[PDB]
Parts: C-alpha cells; structure tokens; sequence
C-alpha cells in the first residue's frame, strides 16, 4: 500500500450549525467543528493490483474535499458493509442523484462504468431519494454528520494559482439535505468510476474528523458568517474567546 | 462482563483431518466476533471476523460459522503449518474479552520413554544443597506420571517438572522432574524412588537410588 | 437589511384558486424553514403553513389540511402558495417569513401583508 | 510498511510505578483508537485499556482499575501507559494494539507491535551456578544443571558450540527463593566417539 500524505488544513470546515437566522451578532457555539490549523490526510489515485480504495473510519462526523479535474468520484455508509446490516449508498448518475437504504451485498472491487456493478443483492430497501445532481477545475467541498436519527450533508463549491496547498481564505458551507435515516455508521468508503480500456485517473482527495470544540462566529446583516476563531488554538485567541 | 468458553482445550490430529472448535459466550453478542492465531514467540494474526467473514490471503481451508452464543471454527485439511492457538474475542460491548485458548498438535504412534535417574554432584554438597533428577526422553503422548517416594512415602511442594516442545524431525517430548534435598537430609534415607506411569508401557516402571553410591 | 414583499390577493368568489408569492431580499431561502402565517379581526396569529429543508415534508395545521399546497424556488428566492377551494369565513391577512425554529428571542419583523376575502 | 515499537520494560520492586510508551509508523495515527494488551508467561491473552481517537473516553478492565492510567500524545504519535501500585500479578508482556472492529473503533484493518517484558520482583542481578549430575555409562546418561539466577534469559553452550546435536533446551522455572533453574540435554549420538 501506497504512503500516506499530510496537508494543513488552515481555515476550512466552517458550517451552518442550526437553522435560525442571526444578524449583525457574535456568536458563541460549542459544537464539532474541524480544529484549525490541523493536519489532513491526501489519497492519490497511481497506476499486483492498484488499492487506491481504502475502507476509512467515520468516528463523530467527516469532512470530505476533492479538486478532480473530471468527474470520476458516490458514497457507500454502513456498519458492516455486507448482507447482514443496513447501508446507505449515495450514486451521482449523469441526470439525477440516487440516495437508498437496504441490505447491499457489496463487490470487492465496487467500481463504476462510464453500472450496477457495486452489488450483487440488495434486499429489504427502506428508503429511496431522487434529486437534480450534486453538481475548469473546481474545489468541492462536503461534511458528513450522522446525529439523533438524521443524515446531514453540507456542501460547497467554489471555482479556483497554487495547487499545492489548500487555499488561505474563508467560505462558509450551506445545508444541502437533512435525510431522515435510522441507522448506525461506523465506516464509509468513495466510489470511482474506471473507464473501459480499448484505469486511473487524477483522482486525489482529503478526509479529516470532526472534533468537539467552542467557536466564536461573526454574522452579518444579511446572514452570512464572515469571520470565526477558535478559542483553544492559542493564547490570544483566548483572550477574544473570554471577552 | 461477559465471559467466553472455548473447546477443547487441547487437541491432536493428523494430516488431512478435519478440525472444530467452538467458543461460548455468556450472553447473546450477535455476530460479533472474531478469530485469532498465535504461534510461540510472535504476535497473534487475524483470520475470521464477524464470525463468518474471512480476510484477504487466508487459505480457502480454514471456515467459521454459528450465532447468537454458540460459534464454530472449521479447518478442512491439516497441513503441517497449522500448529498454534487460537483466540476468540467479542466486541460486542466494552470492556472487550478474551477467550482462554485451544492448543493444536499431530499425532504418532505410541513410543517407549527412556527414563533415567541421576544423583547430586560432590560440588552441589560442597554448597549446602542438593538437587534430584529423574529424565524421561523421548516419549510422544504429553501426559505421563512420575512420582518420587521416600520409602513408600507420598510428598508434594518439594518437586517441579519441565516439559518441552514438539520435535520438528520426530514430534516427540522430553521431561525433567527435579527434587531438591538439603545437605543434612539427601543420604538420611536409602530408599529413593522414581516411579514412571504411562501408557506406552505394558507396567509401570519404578527405579531406585542407593544412598551414597 | 431584509426586506419581504408579498402579492397576490384580492376579493374572490368561494372555492377559487389563488396563487401568493413571496419576494425576499437580504435573506437567502436555502438556509431557513419558512413559514406562511395568518391573522384575522380579533384571532390573534394563529400558523398556517410550514415547508422545511429538503428530505422532509410540509407540515400544515388541522384544520386546514389539504387547502393549501406550497412550493420554494430557491434560485430567485421565491415562496409561493397554491389555494385550493376554501369557505367564506376564511377571509383575512397573510404574511410570509420564517418559521417558528428559525425565530431568536429577539425577532419582530413583520411585512406589509396581502388581503384575501371571499364574497358570500 | 506499518510499524509498532514498545519500549520500557524492565524490573520494577512492589509497589512501584512505570511507564510504558508505544511509537507508531507508516499509518494514519490520529484517524484509529488503540488499545493496550498482556500475556502473563505460560498463560492467555488479557485485554488492558483502550483510548479513543482525540483522546477523551478512556476505558479500563476491572482488574487494572484505579491504579493504570493511559494516555496519548497525537503531536509525536506516542501512546502511553502508566502503572501504579503494581504487585507480583503484573508480570507480563506487553503489546500496543489497532484491532479490526465493526462496532465502536471502525477499523478495517489490524496491526500488532513487538512487545515488552515487565517483571515485578525483590531480587536483585546475580549470575549462575551450576552443580553437575552423576553420568552413567543408546545408553549415554550425563548431567547438568544452571541455577540462582534472576534475569530472564541465559547463554546457551554445551561443547563449544561445534555440533548443533543437543538442543533441546528445557524451559526455566521460577522458583520461591526467587531465581531460575534450567537443565540440557544429556543423550547425544554415541557415532561420534
Ligand atoms: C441515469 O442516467 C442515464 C443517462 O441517460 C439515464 O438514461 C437513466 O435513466 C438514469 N437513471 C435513472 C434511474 O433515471
Ligand atoms: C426482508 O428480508 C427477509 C430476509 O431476506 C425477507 O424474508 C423479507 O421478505 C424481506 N422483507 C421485505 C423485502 O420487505
Ligand atoms: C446502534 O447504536 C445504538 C447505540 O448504542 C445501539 O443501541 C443500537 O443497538 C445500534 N443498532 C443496532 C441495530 O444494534
Ligand atoms: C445584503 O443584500 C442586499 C440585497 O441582496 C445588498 O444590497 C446588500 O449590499 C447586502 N449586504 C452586504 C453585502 O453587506
Ligand atoms: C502536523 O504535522 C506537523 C509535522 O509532523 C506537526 O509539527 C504538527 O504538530 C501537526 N499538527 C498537529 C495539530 O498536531
């Protein structure tokens, strides 16, 4: 297996935590949230077959980027990821999304055709979702959380000199759905497409977990957050934390 | 707490022989269990998780079933690198368990020991103490019974035994049982008994030692 | 800065269809469950309709079930109500902002409102 | 490739205290929850401690409550132990463990380290004495014998090391004087004289 690669996370991962509207405020919330300054990890997708598909842990929450010049990455959630639990799939197909909930019965090798080459059985389906699609160079940005029954995915996407770090810069990520689900998560892994050869590509992406922290948050008079800082990064951010 | 079960505790088979373990638990744990191989001097290695999920690079020999509190282990053919012990643990609720053990061996015909007996040396009385020994080498079945008695006499808490491994070329054991004697009381006595019980000999086999010879 | 403009109302015959919309500047939909209320001469406020955040459905009042039907335009930030056949003693007021889970302790912010009333 | 290295083991009198610290390369440290384990000699598998990702929750078996504490640093990747009040019982050796988990710590894969030796006693360092065996004269009987020593392990030379015949080395003992005893092999093949 390939070595692993670290990037500085620097001031990314800033959500909507609740759903009522603050203006010309500051706020104080103790939540998850990416701690700033952190280091993430970097997966590259590099042509004894390739394993460039490892199976991750999803501990309190995920936050999830990629800057793929094409689309190749859907998402597989569940406990076990066999036949004797339930798991939620999530497939961006070329005109709608896919969202369901059933007993999969996952390939070794879960890859895409540019189909229904991800299972071989999917049985007892409790749940099924239909939408417009989640959709130069483009940096996509998503946060998973998995609280009180409820899946939550927020996303954000922003057009992009540099590529070798990630941007300094501040953007707060919108609500995208809230899927009322029941089930318990504790792995998840990303689904790529492989075209047929007559296969890789410029697949790179980076995870980080959440961590339970105080932030302090600055509203606007139309409702966006502007600015946050984090209370326990150093010293004098605490001194503006305590006020 | 939960506790775990396992058996048998030791077993012994031949090539080409199917194997089953079972492990128990205390209270229902669904299929959350998993399957362990330990060989002597290294660490454990992984084989059945969930109970019946195997893992990439283990032979198409070794199976694993069951549910609930009753679980199964299952080896098709016996091929010589098969000697170790194997695990279960739950993880079904912290804090995490351990089952005790199931130990594996092969099999061979019954054998003849070879016992021996040997004194204390003069430089061992030239200390204030003293040691017996009695040697039974080569014998494969792993239980065997040897006995020290002082005219007729049954005593314990003064003797310790040593056993060692299987032998690659041969699979057969050797054990040492030592007594240990003061300098005021080894020669008190002339009779001196090592008494050998085992089933490889048609009668059991008692040895003695004369004092100062 | 926010700013709600709603139009369409007027006097109607009863068991008509009406179709009220709602403009909003200075908020974005996408980020709140709106809400459209009423209130008539001497009825206090009482909530008509609610329409959360996509995965999830409307949520109406019991005794005006399947009246109404509401819709949410997110591009250019338009709520907008869909009005089924109703009886006379419907008349009255209807203002449009967010919903009671997206109201702080201090919020008082009202728009100038739209008038309906049946002809009996 | 991944790799797990133990250190810190040793002789501790009763009632001592110990640290115990565990380094970790080639993986993702801050991503997985670890997990302490012990296995006494001669005996099972024991389940010690077990810590989460960010630190925070930390879980402690019924035996070792109350006097193990454990801890980890994410800055230098470093997970420690540390042990207080120890008592004879402790005598073990010690792993640091990432186990596979579908439940609680969602690890797919399973990693091991080395180990360590940690051994509570009184008994200070002190070297072998040996005292022979009366030899009889296959029927080649011979005798030998090491005793009163502490330290765990022992230099093995019978004949100057020419023949690699004679190897069957028995397994010392703890003794309640407080050292070992050990024993060799005394038939060898009689073609060679
Ligand atoms: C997936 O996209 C293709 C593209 O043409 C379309 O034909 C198909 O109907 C889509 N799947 C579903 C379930 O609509
Ligand atoms: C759920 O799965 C079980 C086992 O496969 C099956 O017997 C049952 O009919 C299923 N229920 C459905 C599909 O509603
Ligand atoms: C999901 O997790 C909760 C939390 O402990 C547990 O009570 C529940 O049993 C889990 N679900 C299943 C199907 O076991
Ligand atoms: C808020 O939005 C209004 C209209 O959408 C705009 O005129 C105003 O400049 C905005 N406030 C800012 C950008 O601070
Ligand atoms: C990120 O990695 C660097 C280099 O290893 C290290 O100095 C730094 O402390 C790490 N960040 C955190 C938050 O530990």
């Amino acid at each position: 297996q390939l070595p692993p690669a670290y990037t500085n996370s620097f001031t990314r991962g800033v959500y909507y935590p609740d759903k009522v509207f603050r203006s010309s405020v500051l706020h104080s919330t103790q939540d998850l949230f990416l701690p700033f300054f952190s280091n993430v990890t970097w997966f590259h997708v590099i042509s004894t077959k390739r394993f460039d598909n490892p199976v991750l842990p999803f501990n309190d929450g995920v936050y999830f980027a990629s800057i793929e010049k094409s689309n190749i990455i859907g998402w597989i959630f569940g406990t076990t990821l066999d036949s004797k639990t339930q798991s939620l799939l999530i497939v961006n197909n070329a005109t709608n999304v896919v969202i369901k909930v059933c007993e999969f019965q996952f390939c070794n090798d879960p890859f895409l055709d540019h189909e229904f080459r991800v299972y071989s059985s999917a049985n007892n389906c409790t749940f099924e979702y239909v939408s417009q699609p989640f959709l130069f160079k483009n940096l996509r940005e998503f946060v998973f959380k998995n609280i009180d029954g409820y899946f939550k995915i927020y996303s954000k996407h922003t057009p992009i000199r540099e590529p070798e770090d990630l941007p300094q810069g501040f953007s707060a990520l919108e609500p995208l759905v809230d899927l009322p689900i029941g089930i318990n998560i504790t792995r998840f892994q990303t689904l790529l497409a492989l075209h047929r050869s007559y296969t890789a590509g410029a697949a790179a992406y980076y995870v980080g977990y959440l961590q339970p922290r105080t932030f302090l948050l600055k509203y606007n008079e139309n409702g966006t957050i502007t600015d946050a800082v984090d209370c326990a990064l150093d010293p004098l951010s605490e001194t503006k934390c305590t006020l | 707490v939960i506790w775990m079960t396992q058996s048998p505790s030791s077993l012994s088979a031949s090539v080409g022989d199917r194997v089953t373990i079972t492990c128990q638990a205390s209270q229902d744990i669904r299929f959350y269990l998993n399957w362990y191989q330990q060989k002597p001097g290294k660490a454990p290695k992984l084989l059945i998780s969930d109970a019946s999920n195997m893992e990439t690079g283990v032979p198409s020999r070794f199976s694993g079933s069951g549910s609930g509190t009753d679980f199964t282990f299952t080896i098709s053919s016996l091929q010589p690198e098969d000697i170790a012990t194997y695990y279960c643990q739950q993880y079904d609720n912290l804090p995490f368990t351990f089952g005790p053990g199931t130990k594996v061996d092969f099999k061979r015909t019954v054998a003849a020991p070879s016992v021996f007996i040997f004194p204390p040396s003069d430089e061992q009385l030239k200390s204030g103490t003293a040691s017996v020994v009695c040697l039974l080498n080569n014998f494969y079945p792993r239980e065997a019974k040897v006995q020290w008695k002082v005219d007729n006499a049954l005593q314990s808490g003064n003797s310790q035994e040593s056993v060692t491994e299987q032998d690659s070329k041969d699979s057969t054991y050797s054990l040492s049982s030592t007594l240990t004697l003061s300098k005021a009381d080894y020669e008190k006595h002339k009779v001196y008994a090592c008494e050998v019980t085992h089933q490889g000999l048609s009668s059991p086999v008692t040895k003695s030692f004369n004092r100062g010879e | 800065q926010v700013q709600l403009q709603e139009s369409g109302g007027g006097l109607v015959q009863p068991g008509g269809s009406l179709r009220l919309s709602c403009a909003a500047s200075g908020l974005i939909i996408s980020r709140y469950d709106m809400s459209w209320y009423r209130q008539a001469p001497g009825k206090e406020r009482e909530l008509v309709a609610t329409t959360p955040i996509p995965a999830a459905r409307p949520q109406y009042a019991d005794s005006v079930k399947g009246r109404f039907t509401i819709s949410r335009d997110n591009a250019k930030n338009t709520v907008s109500l869909q009005m089924n056949s109703l009886k006379p003693e419907d008349t009255a007021v209807y203002y449009c902002n967010l919903g009671p889970e997206s109201q702080d302790h201090n919020y008082n912010y009202w728009g100038q409102g739209t008038q309906v009333t049946v002809s009996s | 490739e991944v790799q797990l290295v133990e250190s810190g083991g040793g002789v501790v009198q009763p009632g001592g205290s110990l640290r115990l610290s565990c380094a970790a390369s080639g993986f993702t440290f801050n991503s997985y929850g670890m997990h302490w384990v012990r296995q006494a000699p001669g005996k099972g598998l024991e389940w010690v401690a077990f810590i989460r990702y960010d630190g925070g929750n930390k879980y402690y078996a019924d035996s070792v409550k109350g006097r193990f504490t454990i801890s980890r640093d994410n800055s230098k990747n470093t997970l420690y132990l540390q042990m207080k009040s120890l008592r004879a019982e402790d005598t073990a050796v010690y792993y640091c463990a990432n186990l596979k988990d579908s439940r609680y710590s969602g690890s797919y894969y399973d990693y091991w380290g080395q180990g360590t030796l940690v051994t509570v006693s009184s008994a200070s360092t002190k070297g072998p004495s040996v005292f022979p065996l009366a030899p009889s004269s296959g029927t080649a009987a011979l005798g030998c014998l090491v005793k009163d020593y502490f330290p765990e392990p022992v230099t093995v030379s019978w004949n100057s090391g020419a023949l690699t015949s004679g190897v069957h080395t028995f397994p010392a003992v703890l003794q309640s004087s407080g050292l070992y005893s050990l024993s060799s092999v005394v038939t060898v093949p009689s073609s060679s004289l």
